[PDB]
């Protein structure tokens, strides 16, 4: 159920939508314009905010040897959610 | 008349350079006091053949060589171009 | 670092928070500054800021900026000195500050 | 697969449809990103 | 051998098409990428060419050209070899002069000096 | 240095040094520089004359044989007063050794007919002509190997870009394959992979 | 004689008494791996990667700050050294994040380079890896401080060169954060340059962001606009776009530094750009059309129109070439009313005699200057780089700087002589304030900014300043061959422009209303359809015109500087040529070729088709403009002095002000900047 | 300046050999154009031959001249035989090269700095 | 670690392994300058590459040696004495691949 | 370890595992890849246009080794025979949808062989 152009094109998770003037749109006549129906960003806000009672924590991003490499993120500032640079799934220190 | 502008080119060190430099030193200031509007102009090193230019009348121009001429010869030359 | 008692920043709450020296205390600060050769006068940042923590149990950032003003030095040096040394507490404490040596033959 | 099951993730296709070559359903490649230089426009008000 | 001593400038017509007339060639010593500090990229003269237009391919948008000579680079030891290969190989050139760091005097003690205006705050 | 490193032998080093030195003693005319790679492969530099005499020697003399020519090649180096290094690489059958013979030429100066020693040089020389353009005096034949008949420009030399100056295609106009100035769909993206810092301190040259 | 023999690997080299170790090894080709040391920044012992062994000496010495006595033998590859380097590299890599995939400098950062080419191949120390709270600073500088190696570069730069003094370190041991303690925004001219100095990915470019990657991009030599310093930049291009622009080392100008506005203007390079020629249809709207159709329309009106009633005025950013082209086109018609946007007073023959016409003492001389006063201007903003070298001199070799005409904020704490041209006039008189220092000065300098000269007092102020240079230079002021009087500029094109004979000021147009007007990148509102009477038929030729394009009767989308390979002139007279980065968007032909085509359709043809012939006649105007990155000193200052003393113009009472004040006027000025959303973002970030 | 000249010491014998070569071509133009069944008139083909000679006419160094002659006798040595199909012999002619505007305001009108 | 990439377990979790990974892919290991000729026994006979390395990441000039490029040049003499129907077998007998010969 | 077609992968709770770090493009021996990465709304970085020419692609496996996070992996499935030279060029989008079509497949392979790499 992606946001749909006035033409009927389905814009993408980086909006590529062609303009009514552009001739190139004709290449979609009779054949489907393919886009992944499941956006990425929409699954980031899907995730809960993990909380740790420690000060500084790790993310393997899904377990050892499969995932992104280790990085320790600093949760010191609690007025924002410290985010992993690979996954994007937030962390906080509980109160 | 007709002269729109007059151009000169010298160099820093060479015989023609010293000659027409002397010309500019003594003669120039009064030459410009004579005619305010004609935009005579001066530039820097052209290694040899310092010469000069004069532009006027729908782009028409004339090209004379100043190579190692006396400040006298330069004087009567520019007075020739200006006079016309 | 990962292991720390408290971080070092000013997040909030004391931009303008009032701090003023006492006139006799200005006399004192003048006496201190007289102990350094002229052309420097920045050497007094540490003793004067000491004094600030002395009359006010803990120094707000307005005290740091204020000392920087008194000595006409760039404040970042004042913050720097305030953080680098142990004596200065940048957060309020009680009237009595208890300190024990846990390291070595005391340990 | 039944004795050792798949991980059953949520975003995987539940169809796995055929082979799209030919037919009105077919993959057509095309440019991504967004325009380039954002051409200027004149004002609609004369003078 | 009958060496047959001969004097003329060497030119070559046994090489590619009319690009020789139009394009000017560039000689330089590439200045260090500033966002790194180190000189080993430098020390070797290079030759690259006047660039030419590139467009967005309507199917994809990769850049594309007719500029067969676009991507060449030729490393030379000394400028005399650059002008030599340019002359000999037949197409016009333009030279840029080499530049170097200017010798400096840094005395650590000058950080702390008594009356001199230079003094390092924070060090 | 024991693990992970190739163990190097000084036996072959001393031997090959002795042999190259020997060649230098016996052929003062043509010999210029005789060096030994620290991985022990003897390499001899030769003025672009004695190729025929030097190789006639290295095929005979009974204290060296080199009955087999390994490979003939060349390297296009600008920056040099002579662009090319004609590299003769020989195989000693009797002694278990290989030595290299380097000679040079510019574009116009030919190298003369190495065929008369080694038959194997027959095609290597032609391939060099077509792909480089070093002319070979009184070769029994000269033709094109590895390139099109109507093709031109001696591709391997760095003056010649990666792609050509032409392409092929077909169109119902002329009912024949034609040529058009090269046009790429993709630019051939260029990369600068050369990092600073001189990873290797030994090979450095004196700055001036 | 004041030279010292010191061995390197047994190879002697003669060096100066007190050059450092690292320099002594530079001389023979050794580059000792390093971090905190930098050519423009004072020495510190922080990085510790510079360690090198000297034989006979038990301890390893740091090559950065160690002076060289006689007879040191410096062994670079001695085992002890290599072990030291492996050690230091290991301790650095101890606490570092793994950001190389996400990190922006991955193709560059010196930890990777020196890590491979020096340090050990395998790490140790499992439990560890401290982290640091990241700190937002500016809109320009994206900041991740976890990657910081705490090498003190950014500090020393901000302090000494930038002069802001707002960066420092707070902490001990593992925990030391480098940056503002109060979370204040740090923004200044030259501030952006800090992202080049940070050796690791700790600091990086916010707008350049994640877009590109070093090995993929094709570097291209180029020059700068928007500043009369003739700054010297290298555009980083990727597959037909401009990713970012890097300062490169030039010794007389920029050093390695660059202005900020330049650095971040590339975003404004492409926003509103004009890709099509446009013609106003009788309906009352401006639409586009075939290129040669518009050329035929303008060609027509120019055919039927002649006499002084036709005009052209250029300004802002234009090459020398197209200035020649238009010059010989309208000269090829009838007469020249041709002008520029600035008013440069011509009474005492300012147009010629380039001695008074530009800044004749190149910046390599300001480091040899002693006493420099300053008439009204804001060098902090106008020509920022120039201010940078001012602070460099003032820093190292002592100076006394006097400012005249307005209190402003400069980093280096100038003397303020007050505000009045009467003060200047009274400096020409023997009145007490200052003016004895000048008599006592060895090599002085006086700089007149063109902006404060734009006032109707221009010839008067210039006259008084020339009087200053007279009373100095005549008797005890001249120390030999040397120059004093000079002027610096804002808009980059004007110097070559007036070198070509253009009459500065818009005055001529206001005197003689044209029936045709040509515009090359002129957004100055001094000329309006309001001024030009009735039916104007004015032609705007430029790139992404915001101003005057709404007034434009005809559009000729001339190319910008990164596209055309053009010629520019810094305020000192160094001719510098730009080179092509990416060919222009849409149609957008080069300027002088547009004027050329216009000529060939006109009943008069310019005598050339090609850039080489172009630059040939360019030499036939002035010879200097074909000599590149080479400045040559002029002469004949005195003659211009007596030409100045000839006319009397009273000095108005209005106290001057630099048109730029504080930081808010630094960005959106210069009319390419008004494109970039970046400059808008930093502006409204400062206004908060 | 030393040299090892190839087949000729001076430009004289060079001019001689190129005269020879042009004789050969002017011999074998009809036999080829009839041989691969080209559509060109012999006159036209010959004119393109002499054109291709005239293109290089400005050369001086007889080393270069002699080398070019080697090129010529080489290509002619391929056309005298069948080794080259109808394709390339036509490829000397340019039918499918679109006409390139050589006049300025047409070039400017399109090519944007060719 | 600087010649060949580390395995992923060491790649992750360890810094220097990561760096040498990243650079060893982007730039690739640098090879000191030198000229080598190596020869092995390949099923078509002696095969070899002559490497020429500027001190750099990339190679510079490397000409392989195709045994077929030699053996093929021998058909002139070898086939001189037998009619074409066995010139078939003359070509096919010496192991040859026209993908290797050309290069 | 077999090498099929070029599926992109994502984390559990799919993040578009690709970081944009350009490596897979940098080691491509056919040079055929394209990556242009604009930081998106969240501030994290992904790719705008990630492309492949399966024509040019030699099916090395290098882009499978170089990816630090194992974003791109050579698929098990060889499913091909397109009717046009157009259809063999892949957008980031087609590679995603290829990744969604089978993962637990690729998850089984990677989970099997990651001990070897
Ligand atoms: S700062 Fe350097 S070593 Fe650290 S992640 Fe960035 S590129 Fe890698
Ligand atoms: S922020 Fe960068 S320049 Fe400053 S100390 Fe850290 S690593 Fe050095
Ligand atoms: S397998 Fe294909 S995409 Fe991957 S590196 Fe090789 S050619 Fe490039
Ligand atoms: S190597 Fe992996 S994370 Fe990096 S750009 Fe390629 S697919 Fe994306
Ligand atoms: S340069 Fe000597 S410590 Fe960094
Ligand atoms: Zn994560």
């Amino acid at each position: 159920g992606v946001r749909t152009s006035p033409t009927g094109e389905k814009v993408t998770h980086t909006g590529q939508v062609y303009d009514d003037e552009d001739y190139r749109r004709v290449r979609f006549v009779g054949r489907q314009k393919e886009v992944n129906e499941n956006f990425a960003i929409d699954l980031i806000a899907e995730q809960p905010v993990s909380q740790v009672g420690s000060r500084v924590i790790s993310c393997d991003g899904g377990g050892g040897a499969l995932g992104h490499p280790r990085v320790y993120i600093n949760l010191d500032k609690e007025t924002k959610t410290g985010t992993c640079g690979y996954c994007g799934l937030q962390f906080r220190q509980q109160h | 008349l007709g002269l729109r502008e007059i151009r000169i080119h010298l160099c820093q060190r060479s015989p023609g350079s010293q000659g027409v430099r002397d010309f500019i030193e003594k003669r120039y200031v009064e030459l410009k006091k004579a005619n305010p509007d004609l935009p005579i102009l001066i530039r820097e090193c052209s290694d040899v053949q310092p010469k000069l230019w004069a532009r006027y009348a729908f782009g028409q121009e004339k090209n004379v060589s100043l190579n190692n001429f006396s400040a006298d010869q330069v004087t009567r030359a520019l007075e020739n171009v200006l006079s016309s | 670092g990962g292991a720390l008692f408290v971080h070092r920043d000013t997040p909030k709450n004391n931009p303008e928070t009032p701090f003023d020296f006492t006139p006799e205390n200005y006399k004192r600060i003048e006496a201190i500054v007289k102990n350094y050769p002229e052309g420097h006068k920045a050497a007094a940042v540490l003793p004067v800021l000491d004094l600030a923590q002395r009359q006010n149990g803990w120094l707000p950032i307005s005290a740091m900026n204020k000392v920087a003003e008194i000595l006409q030095v760039p404040p970042m040096r004042v913050y720097e000195v305030a953080t680098f040394y142990t004596m200065y507490n940048r957060k309020p404490v009680g009237k009595y500050h208890i300190q024990v040596c846990t390291t070595t033959p005391c340990m | 697969p039944t004795v050792k099951p798949p991980t059953a993730r949520k975003f995987i296709w539940t169809n796995h449809k055929f082979n799209l070559s030919g037919t009105p359903q077919q993959y057509v490649p095309y440019s991504t990103t967004r325009k380039k230089i954002q051409e200027w426009v004149p004002p609609s008000t004369p003078y | 051998i009958t060496v047959d001593e001969k004097l003329d400038i060497t030119t070559l017509t046994g090489v590619p098409e009319e690009h020789i007339k139009t394009r000017k060639a560039r000689i330089f010593v590439p200045a260090r990428n500033n966002m790194q500090s180190g000189v080993n990229n430098t020390k070797k003269w290079k030759m690259e060419f006047d660039t030419r237009e590139r467009w967005e391919n309507p199917l994809m948008g990769w850049a594309s050209t007719a500029d067969p000579l676009s991507n060449l680079v030729l490393t030379f030891s000394t400028k005399e070899d650059a002008i030599a290969f340019a002359e000999k190989n037949g197409w016009s050139y333009d030279v840029e002069e080499r530049k170097v760091p200017k010798p400096k005097s840094k005395s650590y003690g000058a950080n702390f000096s008594w009356n001199k205006r230079t003094r390092v705050s924070t060090k | 240095t024991r693990p992970t490193v190739r163990p190097r032998n000084d036996v072959a080093h001393k031997q090959l040094s002795a042999f190259g030195e020997y060649v230098a003693e016996i052929l003062p005319k043509y010999v210029q520089q005789v060096q030994v790679s620290c991985f022990s492969e003897l390499e001899i530099c030769i003025h672009p004359d004695g190729v025929i005499p030097v190789l006639t020697f290295l095929r005979d003399h009974s204290n060296a044989q080199f009955k087999s020519l390994a490979d003939l090649t060349a390297v296009d180096i600008p920056t040099r007063q002579n662009r090319f290094e004609i590299v003769y690489n020989l195989l000693s059958l009797r002694f278990n050794s290989r030595i290299r013979v380097k000679t040079y030429t510019d574009e116009l100066t030919p190298v003369e007919s190495s065929v008369s020693v080694y038959k194997a040089a027959n095609w290597y020389e032609r391939e060099i002509w077509d792909m480089f353009g070093v002319f070979f005096a009184n070769h029994p034949d000269l033709r094109r190997i590895l390139t099109d008949y109507g093709f031109e420009g001696h591709p391997f030399r760095k003056d010649f870009p990666l792609s050509g100056y032409v392409e092929l295609r077909y169109d119902d106009e002329v009912k024949r394959v034609v040529a058009e100035p090269v046009e790429l769909a993709q630019e051939f993206r260029k990369f600068d992979l050369n990092s600073p810092w001189e990873a290797f301190p030994a090979y450095r040259q004196p700055p001036e | 004689s004041n030279l010292i023999e010191v061995f390197v690997d047994g190879q002697s080299v003669m060096v100066e008494p007190g050059t450092t170790v690292l320099q002594a090894c530079e001389k023979v080709g050794m580059q000792i791996p390093r971090f905190c040391y930098h050519e423009r920044l004072s020495v510190a012992g922080n990085c510790r990667m510079c360690l090198v062994e000297i034989e006979k000496a038990p301890k390893v010495v740091a090559a950065c700050a160690m002076p060289v006595m006689k007879g040191w033998n410096i062994l670079t590859n001695s085992e002890k050294t290599k072990k030291a380097r492996e050690g230091v590299m290991e301790f650095l890599l101890a606490n570092h994040p793994l950001d190389c995939p996400i990190c922006d400098q991955g193709g560059e950062c010196d930890l990777q380079d020196q890590s491979m080419m020096f340090g050990s191949d395998r790490s140790r120390f499992l439990e560890g890896k401290r982290a640091v709270e990241d700190k937002n600073i500016g809109p320009l500088v994206k900041t991740i401080m976890t990657r910081c190696i705490q090498c003190t570069r950014c500090i020393r730069f901000a302090s000494e060169i930038a002069g802001v003094d707002d960066l420092g370190t707070t902490g001990r041991g593992n925990d030391m954060q480098v940056g503002t303690y109060i979370e204040k925004m740090f923004m200044s001219e030259l501030s952006g340059n800090i992202i080049d100095i940070c050796p690791v990915g700790a600091l990086t470019s916010k707008p350049y962001a994640f877009t590109a990657r070093p090995w993929e991009t094709r570097k291209t030599e180029s020059i700068d606009v928007m500043d009369a310093v003739g700054s010297n930049i290298v555009v980083s291009t990727r597959t037909g776009e401009v990713m970012r622009i890097l300062p490169r080392m030039h010794e007389d100008i920029n050093e390695e530094w660059i202005s900020d506005k330049t650095r971040f203007a590339y975003d404004g390079l492409k926003r509103q750009r004009l890709t099509e020629p446009m013609v106003r249809n009788e309906k009352g709207l401006l639409t586009h059309t075939t290129w040669e159709d518009a050329l035929s329309r303008v060609a027509g009106m120019l055919q039927s129109c002649q006499g002084n009633d036709v005009a052209a005025i250029a300004g802002g950013l234009v090459d020398a070439e197209a200035l020649i082209a238009l010059k010989d086109l309208l000269n090829r018609v009838d007469s020249d009313t041709l002008c520029t946007e600035e008013v440069f007073p011509t009474a005492g023959a300012g147009t010629d005699l380039r001695s008074n016409y530009l800044l004749n003492t190149t910046i390599a001389g300001v480091e040899e200057a002693d006493v420099v006063l300053l008439v009204g201007t804001n060098p902090r903003f106008e020509a920022p780089l120039f201010n940078a070298r001012i602070r460099k001199s003032w820093l190292h070799n002592d100076l006394k700087v006097a400012l005249i005409g307005s209190p402003v904020d400069l980093t280096y704490r100038y003397d303020h002589l007050g505000d009045s041209p009467k003060i200047l006039q009274d400096i020409a008189s023997g009145s007490h304030p200052f003016s004895q220092v000048l008599q006592e000065a060895k090599k002085p300098m006086v700089v007149l900014g063109s902006s404060a000269l734009q006032r109707n007092d221009g010839a008067a102020i210039l006259a008084a300043v020339s009087n200053i240079a007279q009373k100095i230079r005549t008797s005890s002021g001249v120390t030999g061959d040397w120059k004093v009087m000079n002027i610096l500029h804002r808009i980059a094109s004007q110097v070559a422009a007036l070198d070509l004979g253009y009459k500065p000021g818009v005055e001529a147009i206001r005197k003689n209303p044209p029936k045709m007007l040509f515009l090359l990148g002129a957004d100055g509102g001094c000329v309006t359809r309001q001024d030009l009477p009735k039916d104007c038929f004015i032609v705007y030729q430029g790139h992404h015109g915001d101003v005057g394009a709404p007034i434009a009767d005809v559009i000729l989308p001339g190319a910008a500087y990164t596209e055309k390979s053009a010629t520019y002139v810094n305020t000192e007279g160094r001719a510098q040529q730009t080179k092509v980065a990416v060919m222009p968007p849409g149609l957008a032909r080069e300027d002088w070729k547009i004027i050329r085509a216009l000529s060939e359709i006109a009943g008069m043809t310019l005598p050339y088709d090609t850039l080489d012939q172009v630059r040939n006649r360019l030499e036939e105007v002035s010879p200097n403009l074909v000599r590149y990155d080479d400045v040559e000193g002029a002469n004949y200052f005195q003659q211009a002095s007596e030409l100045s003393k000839l006319v009397n113009q009273q000095l108005l009472a209005d106290p001057l002000v630099p048109p730029q004040l504080t930081i808010k006027d630094f960005y959106m000025t210069d009319s390419i900047s008004r494109a970039s959303q970046t400059m808008a973002k930093c502006v409204k970030a400062v206004t908060e | 300046t030393s040299v090892k000249p190839i087949f000729s010491r001076d430009m004289n014998e060079a001019k001689r050999r190129v005269r020879e070569l042009y004789r050969a071509w002017y011999r074998e133009v009809p036999n080829t154009v009839h041989l691969f069944q080209l559509d060109i008139s012999v006159k036209q083909g010959r004119d393109k031959v002499r054109e291709m000679f005239k293109k290089n006419a400005h050369v001086t160094d007889p080393r270069v001249v002699d080398l070019l002659v080697i090129k010529g006798k080489m290509e002619l040595e391929e056309t005298i035989n069948v080794w080259k199909q109808r394709t390339h012999v036509m490829r000397f002619f340019h039918e499918t090269e679109a006409p390139r505007p050589k006049d300025f305001l047409s070039k400017f009108y399109v090519g944007h700095d060719p | 670690a600087k010649v060949s990439p580390p395995k992923r377990a060491e790649m992750k979790t360890s810094m220097e392994s990561l760096i040498h990974h990243f650079k060893l892919y982007t730039e690739g290991y640098q090879v000191p300058p030198g000229a080598t000729y190596t020869a092995i026994e390949a099923p078509k006979g002696e095969f070899g590459v002559y490497l020429v390395s500027d001190g750099s990441s990339r190679p510079y000039r490397c000409k392989i040696k195709a045994p077929g490029f030699a053996h093929l040049a021998g058909l002139d003499k070898m086939s001189k004495g037998h009619m074409l129907a066995d010139v078939v077998a003359i070509i096919g007998t010496q192991d040859i691949v026209f993908g290797e010969v050309d290069r | 370890r077999f090498r099929g077609e070029h599926a992109l992968r994502r984390y559990p709770s799919g993040e578009e595992r690709c970081i944009a770090c350009k490596l897979c493009e940098a080691v491509c021996p056919a040079q055929a890849i394209t990556i242009e990465a604009e930081p998106r709304a969240d501030g994290s970085r992904r790719t705008t246009r990630y492309d492949i020419d399966m024509t040019k692609c030699i099916y090395c496996g290098f882009c499978q080794e170089a990816c630090p996070v194992d974003a791109i992996v050579e698929g098990p499935n060889f499913e091909f025979s397109t009717e046009t030279h157009e259809e063999l060029l892949y957008n980031k989008e087609k590679l995603l949808n290829n990744g969604d079509k089978w993962e637990a497949e690729i998850a089984a392979n990677i989970q099997a062989d990651y001990l070897y790499r």
